[PDB]
């Protein structure tokens, strides 16, 4: 009778009135940042390994480049030395033939 | 000024109608998982967006709706109380005028 | 109850005018921001003011009805005389 | 005048009890999730790029090993003919000595 129904309804709403509050730890803000930092290390560790592997790769490519030039020279050297061998064999054959003719004549 | 009897009857009558409630409506939903299992775990990132969307939509955009009910109801309540203050003043002045007028009838 | 629109308009206006990469530095800035935001994160005086207020408002209502009865009494006290 | 001071004070307090001093969109929840997904893509790209460099490295090391095998073959043959060449030189010199007396 004395306390109006309107008065009660409002007092109840105010008592039950709430933001309601979002605690930052509860909604996951610190957890979200933890995950960002966790991803940073995973990305950096992969990039570090990618940095280090790239230097091993360029070294292999450079040594491969030096070897193939040497492979080009050796092919020239092999054929040329074989030709020098043939000339000396022919000189050797001829010198022996001369010596063997002249000795039989002596 | 308020009589002491009206005072005690009102306060007690308000308190006996007060009901504190937790149906869980104004509670915050629990978060999913915040850890990516691998570099292909886009489901977890989706679950994060889903939670954040659930969160922001839940109260901050939405709880301004039921809280507006309090703001509008309190507004009409107080405008009504403030108007009755002038209605009271008018009725008292009208009562005083009739007091001075009742005497003339005697003469 | 029934509020004349002239009063409704003036009261609202009176109320509405009284409302008054691969870096670690930036990650540490995020923690810092959320650490102060967490530190930054119904009053008892509101509850006790709204109680008095609503008690006055409900008392004014029966006080009105008292004056209205006492008003008809004076009328027939005029009406008879 | 018309709006009592108590009416204003109570309404103001209630106004401050309902206002969201931390809007989830405003405090940056979506931006943080944006960053996790962005870093996820960069992490995935790095792991993928690291996978291909391993495949590039296995081929480069194998071809270098094949070249070094060839280099040893050529060097053994070159040294072998050089050995016969030195012998023929020794032999030719002696033959000339016979003819020259």
């Amino acid at each position: 009778k004395v306390c109006g129904e309107n008065s009660r309804h409002i007092f109840n709403m105010i008592l039950n009135s709430q933001r309601p509050q979002f605690d930052i730890k509860d909604i996951g803000m610190f957890h979200l940042i933890d995950e960002i930092e966790r991803l940073r290390k995973l990305w950096k560790d992969s990039e570090e390994s990618k940095k280090r592997l790239n230097a091993d790769m360029r070294e292999a490519e450079e040594a491969l480049a030096k070897a193939r030039k040497k492979l080009a020279m050796f092919d020239i050297d092999v054929k040329d030395t074989q030709k020098h061998l043939r000339a000396l064999m022919e000189e050797n054959k001829a010198l022996k033939l001369d010596l063997n003719v002249y000795e039989t004549r002596e | 000024r308020i009589p002491h009897s009206f005072f005690t009857q009102w306060n007690s009558e308000l308190d006996g109608s007060v009901r504190m409630e937790d149906d869980g409506s104004r509670e915050i939903p629990c978060p999913p998982t915040f850890c990516l299992t691998d570099c292909n775990d886009k489901d977890t990132v989706d679950s994060m967006y889903k939670y954040a969307r659930k969160l922001s939509s839940l109260q901050n955009s939405s709880e301004e709706g039921p809280s507006s009910t309090l703001l509008t109801m309190i507004r009409q309540y107080m405008m009504e109380a403030d108007y009755q203050r002038v209605e009271i003043a008018r009725l008292k002045d009208s009562l005083n005028d009739k007091d001075e007028e009742i005497k003339k009838l005697r003469g």
